[PDB]
């Protein structure tokens, strides 16, 4: 009530926070082959969410497989191939992890300035009539 | 063009201040007081009894005569205001002239003549003189009528002392004192007239 | 007269307003990275006019997204959320002064 | 109605603000102590949003109690 | 709910009513003294304000604390408890005008004694106690909001000389037709040798009775006391509409 | 439901208003004084 | 180069301050109060007009027969100072000087020439004196004068005093106090003579 | 419990509230006004001071509530000192004593007026609460101290009759009683060691 | 050695605050003020003059009786001071020499006797006491000294007091109070001789 | 273990703020006002020695009485609390004990029994009560003391009053006032007999 | 329940408070000059931590100090 | 109550063993060229249980005969994570005594 | 005696003179690539002797590289920082020889 | 036992201390090429005490000097300059704090 903008821009911090953490497990797993074929390591992305029923807060929805068909390589060498000597690894893109992380980073210092300055506003609400 | 809230606010806190001055000089505190001074002054005691309550009694008596006044003002000046139906540069007005109209009822021509003169002012009508000039005439009249009343009230209590003195002279006993056997005889006779609701109706009603 | 709705003015209900646009904007740019979300924008003389005495506006967008659907432009939102924060300061001087003057002729001091 | 009702309804208006800000001040110390004591499951952020709203809320304390004591101050210097 | 109308209506309900009490207070035989200090005066009035605020009804929210509406509320409450305050001030004084007659007729500080002693009767009858219970009544029958003095009341108030003098006559007419009964027959007698006379001789012997004649006013004044505070009482209720 | 702008307006009416009637309080007070301790 | 502003409003201010010594000594409030005093405790009342309502009608009285001065002040000082016409050091001499030339046409040689010898300055004209030496020689002629007023009302009230006495003492009732039977007549003459209306006049008329 | 912060500013707050505490809940009101019905009752008008009436009774009211410090301390202040009781059980730990004490100082009467006028319902004197019993002990305490006062007040007004009436008698009528009174007036105050007298009096009244 | 700056005001500044007190201590104004209370209290009138008239002049008269110390003390320390000339030591005690000179040529030899045992220093010549002894002793002595002046005056309103008290006995009126009939005559004893011109000249001729 | 250089810092700023309280109760300023105070009343003069001169005399006088207990103060807690002899407790010990000693010097036992039973200590010998027991103690015996003298002094004055008050009684003049008869001659007998030196003497004297 | 005993209770009880105010700036006085002088074993961190006791103690002192000499001064001229 | 134990919580302690952590990882990188030298860690409870020690790091590679477990890769991460977490428990510390000046001061 | 030239001593002026000395480095910087200039220097001593009381050159350290200007940069760098250091605490100086001043004449 | 010595502590000196240091540091910076210059350093404990109740020693190198004669180590300068400067602000923020203290007791405020 006091406090809107607050829960506002630190839903959006938590929110970020995930996607972060996510970018981070897809770059690290970039080059898991692990086993099998359906076992393999999938790019991971979270899911925002506004529900506009004032402030919208934003809500993460759970983390989302990609969609992208797994990196087949020839590789009949690796004692965890296939009949075909393929390896199939995650479908984690370079370049879109990098954007992500920019825009993961960008974002969230953003709603940081707008949390810090919405205390400022209600410091000076304080002095009212002084 | 109408006084903002602030300044509003300033000259009703103002008047307040002021506001013993507007008891004792434009309303009817003047005339009972020292009307009252006389009836104390008149009879033996000198200080019995006390400044406090002749105060308290002339504060409900002006009250009392004023409400008529008094409630004009609340009506013509006071309810428009509240209501927002009027400014408050004209409120103020409508609230001074009923005033204005009570210190005429209760002032003499000559009165207003000598000062009219004095603040060599030029009008031609009583009735639109500025409240300034009429004041000092208000309370010169109020003090002339005041005496007025007094004296009459004192000639009774001067009979009574002189037929006492009398009767004990003649008597022979040239000896005795006679403030100390008037004395109850003046309070006798001023309890069994109810000489104070006499009073009370000739000086509430002497305004009109 | 003498009463705190003509004393204070308007500087008391556009205090309000002013809280509830930066509500608005922080949401606008919490809401950026969301995708299909629409800005939201609000109208200052309606929302004052409401306050006096008591729908939805969306913000066109300058470019076409990128697929996502978010139509919020950052480079607007911050420097709106700048501009509301000058004026509400503005406001919240304007009425807490309105209370000093009437303390002040209320005391005399 | 009688003027205890008024005055009661005062008195839990009081209540209830001072509860609240004490609710805050607990709900900081906890999320200041956990993340500050090595639990991974408190953001930073989280931890800064609790600081900052107790912050605020006990300045909002402090603002009303120096009016309170100032009007009683104010009444005792008064006529009577 | 916003905070303005929790807040204001308190005020409104507390300092309204304390400002009756404390008018009355300031004008009231004891609390009204020069003895104690405004200070504790001030804390009795908000001590006695606080104390029976249930019985006082809720105030009309209507009028607004900062309005001139609100600004006439609180001059007429005070009207109201200078009223009640003047009241006993009228009995002590009356008092203090039966001793000075009973010293005037005693070829003579002598109103103290009995506004001293007549004190002692306000204190002693609890008649603080019956004010303070007359003005939490006045809350009740007489409310805030709508309701003050009218011209009636300013006119029973002003006629009260008559009632001081009246009632002081009464209490003393006994003792004064002593005090000149002896003094006439002093004068008579001693009136056969104009060379006696009375002079200083005559202030000594009537300053001698007069003191004896009021350790007599003194055995029988707690009636008149009694029948004089029934007639203030009854005024007092007459005024808060009792 | 409520924000600080309203607590702070609520807390400056009070302040004002508090302020308004104590010293009309003490303006009568002072001008009964004033007119009781007066030479009849 | 006239005073800054802020010098301007510095001295204004002082003046203010020092509003009651200006009215109690460099006018005619002083004469006028003392008078009323005379006059009061010429009669047998003690205090029955009261401190305040004599002040009240010395202050209207006092602003009526200075109306002339003061008008010269706002003619020749305060209007052209407003139209920015005369330096601000300009426009505070051209006030002084009709409040001085006024003070000069009540006071006294004597009252002059012994404060310029107090001082000690070498002046010879009784124009070009300084407001130090003036101030007290107005005021001690004010008194003076007063004095001369007082005894002049007195004497009638005193004649009254002495009859009613005399009379009193003819029938050989030497009790009877003279004081409460003189008491009516000396208003019953003060009343037929229309005292108040008269002495207000002759107190205005005093000051030319 | 409340926050260290806010329990802080709890008794920060309160600690301004001290001379409120002791004007109507101590025995400072009844030693004060005693103190100023005597003053009045001599010729002298401010010679005591106010300052000098005041601390006297500031020591006096130190002395004769001794007892009631001495249970606030051992009840209320260790407990919160050892953590052994929380800030509101010590609160109310200090109230009984101080509560005590003052129903015991004041008259039924009173107490039977002030729970008429509060409109609550208690069966027994020792259940009222503070909230009407401050204002009923003060009212009693006015009592008290008027009754004590004025009779002191009445050997100094015999010696004013006494007096006044001599001077009467030999017909100097016009020599004012109370410059002559008041040497006598000293005099009697002093030979009756009355300093120490009213003072014992005052400390021995209370229980 | 010498002060700086910042001390220098202080010790200026804090002179200001005790302005008051060196005005009623160290100067003609205590003097004059009882004797001006004296000599209202001789005269039927105990408040006509008025407090604030009285001390008005006992200002103007104090600035008129002081001006010779003042003179040497602005030549003496403050025209050295301001030129830089001497120190702030030097100045200040270059400033207390005339003051204490003053103080010492008004002074008795016995009210500086008993200051000076009671003291307890060792002071071979009156000329050179501690201030600290010499105030005390200043005081006294101007209170002494009034009260022989007050009495001079006091006296011919006395005696007219006494022979108008005679007159009225010898005729018999025994109940006639001679304080109203002595009023006129008190006041026009102080008329014809001009007592506010004597009185006032006696009082600055009595500090040289 | 001494305190911190703050902490005495703060100690001693304290010791300002109860300074006046300490004049007034620890000091011999009480009794000296109070025999000052009914001096003043026993003469006719009402307000002329004026309450400031007063306090002004009485604050040299207490000065003069207080040396060597300053002094001693000085000589034993001071210096060597600046020269670092002593630490903070011992030198505020040092600097209590002369001041007991002189509040004990000039107490009355009585009072000191008063006190000590209702205080509640043992007590064997006068020199071990707490300060806090013996300040009530001693402002009572000043009071007392004070009283005393203030008796002494009153009398000679009431002597004159019915001397002057008898004599026009003898001739039969009852209605002039002794009061104003009797005034020069009161003050007379001060001047004359040279009060303010002997009584001011009698005030020091009293304390040693 | 004498005076005297409760007279040395409360001062007990105030030269309690007065020795832990000043325990604690003499505990922070002797950190920062051992930190100062050079001394290896003294970490900041205890500097900072003992200076800001000290501070907020002798904070509570001054403030405490002021309420009662406001409370004195206001028994004093109370206008008896 | 009202102790500076509960006012100023735990955070009292920390500041000083991310300190002592800082200094460990500060001697791990100095040593890693040292043969023989192994590892130090320090247990983050264990100075927490003596608020109200000092281990070895067991390596995830084998040496190459120095016999030293220093891997500067976890160092420097480790020495980066310390130094975020020490200034945040400043922050918290800090904030302890600026609300409880402004307790007490009321302003 | 009581006046600003004994209450604020020297500091009134050499505020003004360090000010003067920071465009005398200003116009040596701009002009570094003017050929022909020389740099010119002032000295204080001498300046504010002249301001209490009422532009020499630079020699080069090493030869021009042939278009006639002796200024050397890196030097005037660290004289205008110098300058600027000392312009700070001048001012620190004279305001609070004001600050001093006021809290004199106003008692707190 | 009120005095400026004893309310300072050793704080007034070690920063005088502090800046000696860094002048002796610095010189050895800037004449780290000059051959045949020794490098110079100041003992702290000495140098305190000399100036608490009221002459640079020789650091010695730790590998010999390549033919010039210099003994400056300027790694190892660097990293003194480092700690002296601050240790230096320490002692201005523990001094800064000795004259508040007082100024807060003096004014009660």
């Amino acid at each position: 009530s006091l406090f809107n903008v607050f829960n506002v821009t630190g839903s959006a911090m938590s929110a970020e926070s995930v996607r972060l953490n996510t970018t981070s497990s897809n770059l690290a797993n970039a080059d898991s082959v692990s086993s099998s074929a359906k076992d393999t390591y999938k790019a991971r992305h979270a899911v925002f969410g506004a529900e506009l029923s004032d402030t919208v807060p934003v809500k993460v929805m759970g983390i989302v497989e990609s969609d992208k068909p797994l990196s087949a390589e020839y590789n009949p060498d690796h004692p965890l191939a296939n009949e075909e000597g393929y390896i199939y690894k995650p479908n984690v893109n370079v370049m879109e992890e990098m954007a992500n992380m920019i825009s993961a980073s960008r974002a969230y210092q953003t709603n940081v300035q707008v949390a810090d300055s919405s205390k400022q506003m209600l410091l000076r609400t304080l002095q009212m009539g002084q | 063009e109408d006084y903002s809230v602030t300044l509003q606010i300033l000259a009703l806190m103002t008047m307040l201040g002021f506001l013993p001055a507007m008891v004792i000089l434009m309303t009817s505190f003047t005339r009972i007081v020292v009307v009252m001074s006389i009836l104390r002054q008149a009879m033996g005691l000198q200080q019995t009894p006390s400044n406090q309550v002749i105060i308290g009694i002339a504060l409900f008596l002006t009250f009392f005569v004023m409400s008529p006044v008094l409630n004009e003002i609340n009506d013509k000046a006071v309810q428009p205001y509240l209501n927002e139906q009027v400014t408050a540069r004209e409120a103020f007005d409508a609230a001074q002239a009923p005033m204005k109209a009570f210190m005429l009822k209760q002032t003499r021509i000559k009165d207003l003549e000598t000062f009219v003169t004095m603040s060599g002012e030029q009008v031609d009508n009583p009735e639109d003189v500025s409240m300034a000039v009429l004041i000092p005439a208000f309370i010169t009249s109020e003090l002339k009528t005041a005496f007025q009343i007094g004296f009459m009230l004192f000639l009774p209590f001067l009979i009574i002392d002189l037929v006492v003195a009398s009767v004990l002279m003649a008597m022979g006993m040239m000896m005795l004192s006679p403030m100390i056997v008037s004395l109850p005889f003046k309070l006798m006779l001023f309890v069994l007239v109810d000489g104070w609701n006499l009073i009370l109706s000739t000086l509430a009603g002497s305004f009109a | 007269a003498i009463s705190f709705d003509n004393a204070l003015g308007i500087h008391q209900h556009t205090v309000g307003v002013r809280e509830r646009n930066a509500e608005v904007i922080s949401t606008n740019i919490a809401q950026a990275n969301t995708p299909g979300y629409k800005a939201r924008g609000l109208d200052f003389a309606k929302e004052l006019q409401a306050a006096t005495s008591g729908d939805k506006l969306y913000r066109l967008p300058t470019q076409p997204d990128t697929g996502d659907g978010n139509t919020v432009d950052l480079d607007l939102e911050r420097n709106l959320f700048m501009q509301n924060q000058i004026r509400h300061q503005a406001s919240l001087d304007f009425l807490g002064s309105k209370f000093k003057n009437l303390t002040k002729a209320i005391k005399g001091e | 109605a009688s003027g205890a009702k008024v005055g009661a309804d005062f008195n839990d208006l009081l209540t209830k603000a001072i509860n609240n800000v004490n609710t805050l001040q607990k709900a900081s110390g906890d999320l200041q102590t956990r993340f500050d004591r090595g639990d991974a499951d408190v953001s930073l952020s989280d931890v800064m949003i609790a600081r900052n709203k107790s912050s605020v809320a006990f300045d909002a304390t402090v603002q009303i109690r120096n009016k309170l004591v100032e009007a009683y101050k104010d009444l005792m210097n008064m006529p009577v | 709910e916003y905070p303005t109308s929790v807040v204001l209506d308190w005020i409104a309900n507390y300092f309204w009513p304390y400002v009756r009490i404390s008018s009355m207070l300031m004008v009231m035989t004891v609390t009204g003294a020069r003895f104690v200090s405004p200070r504790i005066r001030l804390y009795l009035g908000l001590a006695i304000t606080f104390a029976v605020m249930p019985a006082i009804p809720a105030v009309p929210q209507d009028i607004e604390l900062l309005s001139f509406r609100g600004f006439m509320t609180i001059a007429e409450q005070m009207i109201i408890g200078i009223a009640m305050g003047m009241v006993t001030q009228f009995m002590i004084q009356t008092f203090v005008l039966l001793g000075q007659i009973l010293g005037m007729q005693s070829s003579l500080l002598l109103g103290q004694l009995f506004m001293f002693l007549t004190t002692m009767f306000f204190l002693a009858t609890d008649g603080h106690l019956k004010m303070l219970q007359l003005v939490v009544f006045s809350f009740k029958t007489l409310p805030i909001g709508s309701g003050s003095l009218n011209a009636v009341d300013f006119r029973e108030m002003a006629g009260w000389l008559g009632i001081m003098f009246q009632t002081a006559l009464s209490m003393s007419l006994s003792g004064i037709i002593a005090l000149l009964t002896i003094n006439l027959s002093f004068g008579v007698m001693t009136r056969a040798a104009p060379q006696l006379n009375i002079f200083s001789l005559g202030f000594a012997f009537a300053l001698m009775v007069g003191l004896l004649l009021c350790w007599y006013i003194l055995a029988g004044l707690y009636s008149h006391y009694e029948m004089f505070w029934t007639v203030g009482e009854a005024q007092i209720c007459r005024l808060i509409r009792l």
